[PDB]
């Protein structure tokens, strides 16, 4: 005859959750914890207290040199990170090359605080014209130039030798930019600079540069065949930058004071501002998440989950849930 | 099942038990009911919970990619940079997918072990004072009231106190 | 052995069985023979097979090296390039050798578990209607014909149908 | 415990046994004493020892960092170089910490398995010629002298030689 | 008395196969799957439909410029991958330097289809001699030159200023190559070029190059002390390359049209052609395999197993096979 | 009534040793093996038979060129590895730039045996003064110069054109170093070199260099505004280096013979010599250890444990040790 019983058994519920195993997939389980974050707001947000520099259709070169199509940015001074398009349209309006550009962009990705200062006022050029201007560097269909650098030309019919210095009074590093113009022929050279064999020399404690115009025939870019090559350096505190020139000099009017260095980044993205906040940003959107992982995009900034290429990461917690 | 309990000899699991992961279903003259062993269930929560946190902590330092620009004549180092950064992404993606796949297995078999260990904790308590049916149930040779059972559950089960009664009913089915 | 079955209490394995991985050897008055449990053998094939494919798939994305040239004054980045490419080769070689070493262990103990689970599937069916000899064999207390055994194999074994006969022969060896 | 033996049914371990990892404690009319099973203990030493050496050997090739200098305008490749070298340090640190954490678990459960396998080696030898108490002890139904026991330890235990004596004392506690 | 028995047991066979474990090696097992591929045909085969460029004893420079010891390659146009020796012997027959060579080799490893076209015919040089030739660039022991570039020299006793352009009519990129000659002394300069202070200038929309001969005393290489430095650029579609020179110009006669870019490679190998096909090639031989891994050589091309340095990778499938 | 018993049990002891598990930490265990090495002698030791070059307050440039503040090192010839401070103070005493410095430091980290030889004796300069000297390159507060290179100046009031060669008789590679001086103005140029438009040209079989002074205004460094730029090359066996100059030449007096190349290193460390031996060295101390791992510092040299960032790595060997 039947007696009292005790049994041993285990938990079950109405749970659809599956996890994976090396030996078996799609195991219906009791409880499971998903550890992969697979959603983003799709927006370029502020990073903590601070807003990004969104360059829109300008490039770093366009912004720093002052392409007239980029006047929006003449007075930025503090950001969290920089956003720049894949192929911005407004960089060097006057066709040329920017020397050590990537090294400068990299240097820039360690900086979050500029203060643009006036290093050599146009008032200085008492024996040179400062009105150098081009149709490629044109604003409202009316020939203009880079806002931060000045195209010196002959005054009357002379170009007296230039010798100007600037000392870094401040206690911050200083980013100075200059340039040289490469004319098309000896004629054009004489028309702008009078002098026929020219140089631009820049000297600091570390720099020792001698530039010389290169007259050659080139294809037309923005209708021009001339060229303009730009260069940069970091002027340390209590050091002096020394320009000497007898022509073709594109002089610095503004320099940038480096007030705060921080961890930053230049992101390639086609998105606009998002007017929103985050603790973790990617080029395709921001992340609000506690997950230990995410799979949205490798290039992140801020305190983020770890990126993996997985489309699914879920840990079993409970036990096999029998039907 | 690696240990034979879950979807093994204990075929199927109890929708009825709810307060825990592993436990008992009694059936005596006073009545029935499910009760979960909180000793073994809590030890399985402290286990899995620690596991999760450790998987997360081992991953808290790992390779973070950063954007780097190269010009038209730095294709070689650009490509080096690209392969390097994919290399680590592929490496850490492998480590995470594999660690999860592996610890998942170890998790299920852990539950399996925990159940068979609990069944054995009972079997070894009762011995011949009860009969094992082969389904994870014990039929008592004596009388277990809703107070005798709490002894086998708490582990505090006095064997000789029922031994004699039990012996006479077990030998009854014979002579 | 981790589970105690293979080269454990079931000492030695059967050259005679062939149609499967795990199975039975019967011996009654009608005659003998090996028969493999296809339920448990097929579940072990679906297991290992899935394992292989998963080891392969986790490896289907991993670092591919590419030739890159450097000149006489690019020794630093050449050496960087070299260390980087060895780094991943050493990393993936470690991952593969270790994954194999680990899953090998898990494979053997799986077979071990599968056998002990199969032995237990029988033991719990028969109970006292038979005797366990300690070598992986059960001596029946009743009469098992080449049709009764197919019931214990298929799991469809009617215990009470033999219970009474069995009881009388088990108690016979006493009084 | 994963296998149920260590800090399971065999609650607590013996400060008294010393010559080995797993073993027996006998108690008969001639006297007591601990003795370690050297068969199973030596197999556990050859196991763990091989494990250590294999963990070391898998690590004998792995990424070695080297100093490289960059100038003020090679910040990009300097940073590439830095991330690359941290990448491998973080990778190998993960592999070592995880391999240790994992094989530690596998080690403890191995000891657990080895003990339960040893208990089962005895249980299956004795069968009904003794009683299992549920604490890892067997009470003999017959007389085991300091020479009969060495047979069960060496595995060389003649069951029928004691079977008859044993049967009469087991049935004594009944009629 | 004995009764009916049933037993539980497991499979065994006459199997020698071993697998390895962290805790025990050389475990004799029942079944095992080897997953490492350890054999190759030892041959440089075609890659699918397509045959490799095997440069033999020429180098990429030797081939592209037309070292006379490399005429075999004057008209290659389609390959799968390139094979070049460790130390080819026929590169720059006239001692010099190839500017940004590795960047060009790299660029080349993304190209599988050239079409060599005639960009400036020798007919153009109506006021210059085109017969410049050297004993270092010698063919059948009789002084010759690079087949694809032309050594311009003074005609009669003048070297009129050169100004020649070429526009990229096509819709493919164009690889143009040129050079400059560095003489030993002012005398030798005058003997070849008449003019004494010279330049070569090349201009595109992106390029703006000015080259100037460097007269200096150098060690002898192939009996010569003079030198010749070569340069390359990619001329995009609808853009014009502009050469100006008054001496030392090594002019392009042929340019290479870039018809198809594909994933390719330059392999270092000492082997010859193999006359065979494959889906996976290495520098020491090809692979016909289904294995998930191989250990033959890291540098592969095509759909291949994953390379590991292991000499052995075998998975246990079956169970421990007791003797 | 009670009978004979046998029991199964397991080992325990009075052991405090803990190990860690994924599922549980601080498991008190029976036996454990620590595999991480966490101690170093804190000393810069010899490496096997051989002692390091400890440059102290000199830099590689300072040593090779012979900054007078570094005379200690004028005759080093054999080392195991090189130690150099983060910011040594004695490098280029005369302000300038060292061309391809990092590539040379790297080349140097493959060399453990120099033999400094006299390549061009001062006796050679029969028509030039060799006494060029500066207050920046000053020894005991009395104006001196680099010990290994010679500052040629005008003798009487002329600077005759220089043309000197050296052939590498030896069977080892040779590291030759030279330089050029950049004066402040045309006046200073004439005062030192007489000649007004100058060049330095260096030629080997591979090298073809033309250097030209850059007169510009620069900030003062060590009171000087002038500059001196140095250059190096490897002269292979049986090849000749050829200098031509008419001014500003800083000539090599000594070259370095490369007798033995070995695996070496340049370590950044602030420590002095340790007078001790080791088989494994790090920048912060040496390692005497059998452990398979260590966590002291990533940059090691010699047969060492593998570096990990772990502060703890211990393997369980024994079993859980119950209280
Ligand atoms: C190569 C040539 O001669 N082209 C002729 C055209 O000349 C150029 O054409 C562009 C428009 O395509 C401009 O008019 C150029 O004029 C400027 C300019 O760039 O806008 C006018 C500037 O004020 C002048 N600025 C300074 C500071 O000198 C600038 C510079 O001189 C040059 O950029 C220096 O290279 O040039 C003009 O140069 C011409 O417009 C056309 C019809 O007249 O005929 C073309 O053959
Ligand atoms: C340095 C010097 O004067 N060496 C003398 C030898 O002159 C050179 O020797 C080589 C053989 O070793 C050749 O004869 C050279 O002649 C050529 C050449 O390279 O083959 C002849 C070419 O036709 C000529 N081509 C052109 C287009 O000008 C070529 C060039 O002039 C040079 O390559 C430019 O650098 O030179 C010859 O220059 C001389 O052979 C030997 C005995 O006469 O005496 C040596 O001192
Ligand atoms: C820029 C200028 O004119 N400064 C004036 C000072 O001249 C320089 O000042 C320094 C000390 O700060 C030295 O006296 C310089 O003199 C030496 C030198 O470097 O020591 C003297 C060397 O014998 C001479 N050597 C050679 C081989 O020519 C060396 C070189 O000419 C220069 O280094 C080349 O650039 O110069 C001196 O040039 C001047 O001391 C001070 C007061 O007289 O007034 C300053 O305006
Ligand atoms: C596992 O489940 C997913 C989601 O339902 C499904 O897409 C996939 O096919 C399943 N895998 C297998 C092997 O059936
Ligand atoms: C800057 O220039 C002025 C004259 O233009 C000069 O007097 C002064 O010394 C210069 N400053 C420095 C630091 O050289
Ligand atoms: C394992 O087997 C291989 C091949 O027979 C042999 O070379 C090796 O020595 C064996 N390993 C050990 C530890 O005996
Ligand atoms: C090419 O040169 C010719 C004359 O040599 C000139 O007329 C023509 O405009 C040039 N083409 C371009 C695109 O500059
Ligand atoms: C483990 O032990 C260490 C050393 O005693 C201690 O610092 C740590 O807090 C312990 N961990 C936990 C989780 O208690
Ligand atoms: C070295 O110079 C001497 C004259 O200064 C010259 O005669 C000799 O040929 C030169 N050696 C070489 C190898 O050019």
């Amino acid at each position: 005859d039947p007696g009292d019983q005790i049994c041993v058994g285990y938990h079950a519920n109405n749970s659809t959750e599956q996890v994976d195993t090396i030996m078996e997939k799609n195991i219906t389980v009791t409880h499971a914890q998903d550890i992969l974050e697979k959603t983003h707001n799709g927006k370029l947000c502020n990073l903590n207290g601070v807003k990004p520099l969104i360059l829109k259709d300008c490039s770093v070169a366009g912004w720093l040199l002052g392409n007239p199509m980029c006047d929006e940015f003449l007075n930025v001074s503090e950001w969290s990170y920089i956003v720049e398009k894949a192929s911005p349209a407004n960089g060097l309006c006057y066709p040329g090359d920017f020397n050590d550009y990537e090294e400068l962009k990299h240097l820039l990705s360690r900086i979050n605080h500029f203060e643009k200062i006036k290093i050599i006022p146009k008032s200085y050029w008492s024996n040179h014209e400062t009105s150098g201007v081009s149709s490629a560097c044109s604003y409202l269909e009316n020939p203009s130039f880079f806002r931060n650098v000045v195209w010196l030309t002959k005054k009357d019919n002379t170009y007296p030798p230039i010798k100007v210095n600037y000392t870094n009074a401040n206690q911050k590093d200083l980013l100075v930019l200059w340039g040289i113009h490469h004319p098309n022929n000896e004629a054009e050279q004489k028309m702008i600079y009078q002098n026929l064999n020219t140089y631009v020399s820049v000297g600091t404690s570390t720099l020792n540069q001698r530039l010389v115009p290169k007259i050659a025939t080139r294809s037309k870019v923005k209708g021009l065949s001339g060229r303009m090559d730009f260069f940069w350096t970091i002027l340390k505190p209590n050091d002096t930058i020394n320009f000497d020139s007898n022509g073709n000099f594109i002089a610095p009017e503004y320099a940038y004071k480096i007030v705060k260095k921080g961890d930053s980044a230049i992101m390639k993205s086609e998105l606009e501002y998002g007017n929103c906040n985050t603790k973790c940003q990617t080029p395709i959107g921001a992340i609000n998440s506690s997950m230990p992982f995410h799979n949205i995009h490798p290039l992140t900034i801020g305190e983020c989950p770890k990126y993996v290429k997985s489309n699914r990461l879920v840990l079993a917690t409970g036990l096999r849930n029998a039907p | 099942g690696l240990f034979g309990a879950i979807a093994g000899f204990i075929e199927g699991g109890w929708q009825g038990m709810v307060d825990g992961w592993y436990g008992y279903h009694h059936s005596n003259e006073q009545g029935s009911g499910y009760a979960a062993d909180k000793e073994s269930t809590q030890k399985a929560i402290d286990g899995i919970t620690n596991k999760i946190n450790s998987i997360i902590d081992k991953m808290n330092t790992q390779f973070e990619a950063v954007g780097r620009e190269f010009n038209n004549l730095e294709r070689r180092i650009e490509n080096l940079n690209k392969k390097m950064e994919d290399g680590f992404l592929d490496v850490w993606t492998y480590n995470a997918e594999l660690l999860v796949l592996m610890e998942n297995e170890r998790t299920l078999d852990f539950h399996d072990s925990n159940v068979k260990n609990l069944y054995e904790k009972v079997r070894l308590q009762l011995r011949d004072n009860a009969k094992e049916l082969g389904n994870g149930c014990f039929e008592f040779y004596h009388k277990c009231d809703n107070e005798c059972m709490e002894s086998v559950k708490n582990g505090t089960y006095d064997y000789p106190q029922y031994s004699e009664e039990a012996r006479l009913n077990r030998e009854e089915i014979s002579g």
